[PDB]
């Protein structure tokens, strides 16, 4: 588990849950509030 | 000293030494002694302006609802005509602030080295604390205790998030701040954030 | 330490004693191996069990008597969506800040165990629980039935995380129910007891 | 206008180009029955074709020729959501993402292995700097105040 843990803290592995998070939260922002140029 | 968040660790660098150390820095702001230093002074004059301005305000609008005075509400008061230009009102404003900020700046870089009238050279400042003066500036000599500064940075740190409120509220009900509470106290269960 | 386990002649894990209340040994995937997770999940496991055993008893009950007359109270999927004093988004703020408070509070007390068994206004006033997870006090133990030998403690506290996981599975059950059938759970039961062997969870 | 500019509020070939571009939307829409699924999808682009360019036009944005928003990126104070507004947001991220990652590099450099907390990420220790990125206008000028910034 705790070894789990390690493998799960590893540069790909955290790489890809950071960037997934970051993807759905831009998305998301694209999804409320489309076609923003201005600001 | 107190604390903001019962049973959770104050930060290292706040002792309980500062009037008002309660404990909260949760983003480590003021880590650092000598941001420490300049946020104290930071705050002090904030909460002051502050508590300056929500009085002037909260009480003038109070006082023409009751009808014993009759004046304009404070986003509309720079729209009036005074005796000189607003632009002539900023230039004054401009030198006058420049040359006693300058000042206060002076004694926070080095204290109690500009306590002493440069002109009339005979009258001074106290030596005292950074950020409260006294002397002429506490002409009714009051004690600075302990419980009078803690008192004057609470009445600041309210009156800081009172005109936060004053502001984001009229940009969203365009009336003044006693109208949005007598509104609120007609229903309040349907006028509060459904603009 | 030789109490029967969820699975007879298996081995249980090396972090479960028989020490917690409602210990049966039962972890499979180690989620509580690490000792400061296995004490954040009994306390999210403590107080899962509170909330579905108020939860059962508030979609369960209500339901019944609609069902017959006895109340008129509509479908507990429902009731949120209709409107009520003031608009649920008012309530669900109203709800936040007293909610909060209180689970900040228990928060603190997870985490710093003393730190707030007494009253912010009147220091008078004072909880007196010892563990975390039971409070105690007059305000959550005003007849002193928290307060009893360790042996009763164990009991009555396995009595509470047992009735907390059947209404757990309860509640889930509820949910799923309404959206496979189509009415509340006191229709199923009876359409299950009209015909035991067709009435089920198979329609075709 | 700015730069012979026109607002896109005011300009012809900007409310052409939405009319021309809700007709080739219509053109598919009229394929599908109208409680279809395509029929809403379509629906749902020409309501949203239709909200961006009332957006465009209430924000103030000039138009060229080609009935397109032009940015106006000079300072001017018309137009500062086109670029000084969303620029000083961009920085203040920016210097939010370098300033942690710097916290970390910093935290674990004395560390007995250091490259291990570099392929093996110390989420715990990044969960207590992420924040640090909240303020780094003030700590990096703090740092530059007392040498501990730059090394000589
Ligand atoms: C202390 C802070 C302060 C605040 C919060 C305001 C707030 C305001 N003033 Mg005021 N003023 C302030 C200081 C002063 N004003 C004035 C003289 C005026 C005039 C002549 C006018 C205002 C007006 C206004 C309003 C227009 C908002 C704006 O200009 O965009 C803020 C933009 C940025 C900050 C950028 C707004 C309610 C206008 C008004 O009454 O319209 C409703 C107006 O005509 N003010 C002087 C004298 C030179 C000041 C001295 O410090
Ligand atoms: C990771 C970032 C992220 C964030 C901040 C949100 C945030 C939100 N989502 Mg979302 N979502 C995400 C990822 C995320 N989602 C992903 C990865 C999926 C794919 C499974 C979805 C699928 C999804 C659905 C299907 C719905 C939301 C909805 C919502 C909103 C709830 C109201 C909320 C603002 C709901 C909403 O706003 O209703 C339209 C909603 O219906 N999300
Ligand atoms: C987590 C527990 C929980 C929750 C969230 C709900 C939620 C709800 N119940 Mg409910 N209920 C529950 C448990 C729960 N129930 C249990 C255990 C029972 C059985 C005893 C019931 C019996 C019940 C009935 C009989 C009725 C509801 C109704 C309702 C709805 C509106 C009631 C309301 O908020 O009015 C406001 C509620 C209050 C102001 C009470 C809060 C005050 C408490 C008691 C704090 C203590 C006060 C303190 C001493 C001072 C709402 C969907 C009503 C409904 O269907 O409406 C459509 C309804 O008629 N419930
Ligand atoms: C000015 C900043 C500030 C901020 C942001 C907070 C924020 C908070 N305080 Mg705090 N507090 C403050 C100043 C502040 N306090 C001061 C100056 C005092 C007096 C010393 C307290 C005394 C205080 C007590 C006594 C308690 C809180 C509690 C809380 C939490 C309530 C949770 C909730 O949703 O309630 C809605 C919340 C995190 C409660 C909490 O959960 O603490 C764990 C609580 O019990 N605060
Ligand atoms: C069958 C379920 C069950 C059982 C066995 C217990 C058992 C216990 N709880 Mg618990 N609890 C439960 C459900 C249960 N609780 C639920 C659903 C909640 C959420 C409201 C709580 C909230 C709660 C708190 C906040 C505290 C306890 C405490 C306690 C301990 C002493 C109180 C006691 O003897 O309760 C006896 C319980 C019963 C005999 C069940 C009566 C059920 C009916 C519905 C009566 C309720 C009437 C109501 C007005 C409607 C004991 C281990 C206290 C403790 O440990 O203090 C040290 C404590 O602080 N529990
Ligand atoms: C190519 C170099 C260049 C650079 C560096 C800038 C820089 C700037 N322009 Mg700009 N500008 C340029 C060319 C340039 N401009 C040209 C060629 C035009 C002609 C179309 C303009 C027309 C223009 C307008 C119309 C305005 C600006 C403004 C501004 C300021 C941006 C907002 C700000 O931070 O206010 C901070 C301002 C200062 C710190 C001091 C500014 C005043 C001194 C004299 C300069 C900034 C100083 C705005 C401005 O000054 O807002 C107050 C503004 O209104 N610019
Ligand atoms: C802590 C992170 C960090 C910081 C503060 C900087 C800072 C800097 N870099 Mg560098 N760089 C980094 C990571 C970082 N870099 C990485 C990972 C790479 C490999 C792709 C590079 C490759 C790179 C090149 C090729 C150049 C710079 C240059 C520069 C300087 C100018 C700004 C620039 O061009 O950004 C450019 C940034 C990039 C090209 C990519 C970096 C962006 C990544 C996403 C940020 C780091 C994320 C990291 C994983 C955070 C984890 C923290 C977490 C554990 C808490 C400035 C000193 C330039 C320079 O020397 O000018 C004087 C230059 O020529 N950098
Ligand atoms: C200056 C003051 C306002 C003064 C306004 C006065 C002069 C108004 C004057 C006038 O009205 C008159 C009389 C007449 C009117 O006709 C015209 C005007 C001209 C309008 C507001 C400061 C307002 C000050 C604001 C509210 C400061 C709030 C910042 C707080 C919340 C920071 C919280 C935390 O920062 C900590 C402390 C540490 C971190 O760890 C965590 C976080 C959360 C970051
Ligand atoms: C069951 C679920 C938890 C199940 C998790 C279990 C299986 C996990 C098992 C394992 O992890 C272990 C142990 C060990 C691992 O090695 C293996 C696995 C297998 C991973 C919690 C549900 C928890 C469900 C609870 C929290 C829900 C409470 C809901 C209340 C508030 C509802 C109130 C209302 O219903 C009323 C009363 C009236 C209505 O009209 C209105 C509303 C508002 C709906
Ligand atoms: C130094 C000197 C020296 C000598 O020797 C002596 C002497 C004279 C004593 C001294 C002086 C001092 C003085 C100046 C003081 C002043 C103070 C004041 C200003 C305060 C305010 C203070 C201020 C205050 C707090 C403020 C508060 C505010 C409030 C909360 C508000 C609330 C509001 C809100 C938001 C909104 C709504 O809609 C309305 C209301 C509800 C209304
Ligand atoms: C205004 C304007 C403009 C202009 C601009 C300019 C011109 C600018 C310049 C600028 C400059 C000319 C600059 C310089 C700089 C220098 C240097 C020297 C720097 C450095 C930096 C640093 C050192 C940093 C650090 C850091 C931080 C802070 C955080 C993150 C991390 C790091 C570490 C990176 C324009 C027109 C566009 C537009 C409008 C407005």
């Amino acid at each position: 588990m705790r070894d789990l843990k390690t493998y799960l803290s590893v540069a790909p592995v955290a790489s890809t849950l950071w960037f997934a998070a970051l993807a759905g939260l831009l998305i998301e922002i694209n999804r409320f509030f489309p076609d923003a140029l201005t600001f | 000293k107190g604390e903001w968040l019962p049973g959770l660790a104050s930060p290292g660098y706040l002792t309980g030494s500062l009037p008002g150390d309660n404990g909260f820095d949760p983003l480590g702001l003021a880590e650092d002694p000598e941001n420490l230093k300049w946020f104290v002074q930071a705050e002090l004059v904030n909460g002051r302006w502050a508590m300056l301005g929500v009085a002037g305000m909260l009480l003038p609008e109070v006082f023409t609802s009751i009808g014993i005075i009759n004046v304009p509400k404070w986003y509309d008061a720079g729209k009036e005509e005074y005796f000189a230009s607003s632009s002539t009102l900023f230039v004054i404003e401009f030198i006058l602030f420049h040359y006693v900020e300058i000042r206060r700046w002076q004694d926070i870089k080095n204290p109690g080295s500009v306590n002493q009238d440069p002109i009339f050279k005979q009258y001074s400042l106290p030596a005292g604390e950074v950020g409260y003066p006294g002397g002429i500036f506490n002409p009714l000599n009051f004690a600075p205790t302990l419980e009078a500064k803690e008192k004057e940075i609470a009445n600041g740190r309210l009156a800081m998030l009172a005109f936060l409120g004053f502001i984001i509220q009229h940009n969203v009900t365009g009336k003044g701040p006693f109208d949005n509470l007598l509104q609120h106290i007609s229903d309040p269960w349907h006028n509060t954030i459904v603009q | 330490p030789d109490r029967p386990l969820w699975f007879p002649g298996s081995t249980p894990p090396p972090w479960l004693d028989g020490s917690l209340p409602g210990d049966f040994g039962f972890d499979p995937l180690g989620l509580g191996s690490d000792p400061e997770s296995l004490r954040w999940n009994v306390q999210a496991e403590l107080v899962h069990s509170r909330w579905a055993m108020l939860g059962a008893a508030g979609i369960f009950i209500p339901e019944f008597l609609t069902k017959l007359g006895i109340l008129n109270t509509p479908s507990w999927y429902t009731a949120g969506e209709q409107e009520y004093f003031t608009d649920t988004t008012t309530l669900f703020i109203v709800e936040l800040v007293f909610i909060g408070w209180a689970e900040g509070r228990r928060w603190a007390d997870i985490l710093n165990p003393g730190c707030v068994n007494t009253d912010p206004i009147f220091p008078n006033n004072k909880l007196t629980g010892t563990d975390v997870g039971y409070p105690g006090g007059l305000w959550f133990d005003p007849l002193g039935w928290g307060s009893a030998s360790p042996q009763k403690l164990k009991e009555l506290r396995t009595k509470e995380i047992k009735n907390g996981r059947l209404a757990m599975l309860a509640v889930m059950g509820a949910w799923f129910q309404h959206i496979y059938t189509g009415t509340g759970p006191i229709d199923n039961l009876f359409a299950h007891l009209a015909d035991p062997g067709h009435a089920t969870i198979f329609a075709a | 206008d700015i730069a012979g500019l026109t607002p896109c509020k005011d300009s012809k070939q900007f409310a052409k180009r939405e009319k021309q571009s809700i007709k080739k939307l219509e053109s598919s829409l009229k394929l599908y029955a109208p409680d279809s699924a395509p029929a809403l999808a379509i629906n749902a682009t020409i309501e949203k074709t239709k909200r961006r360019f009332d957006n465009y036009g209430k924000q103030g944005l000039l138009c060229g020729a080609d009935g397109l928003p032009h940015l106006i990126v000079s300072g001017d104070q018309r137009h500062w959501g086109e670029f000084i507004t969303p620029g000083i947001l961009f920085l203040y991220i920016a210097g939010w993402i370098g300033w942690v990652g710097r916290s970390y590099l910093i935290a674990i450099r004395d560390d007995k292995k250091p490259t291990q907390k570099e392929i093996i990420i110390d989420v715990p220790l990044a969960t207590r700097l992420v924040f640090r990125g909240f303020s780094w206008p003030i700590a990096a000028y703090r740092e530059l105040l007392n040498g501990e910034l730059v090394a000589k």
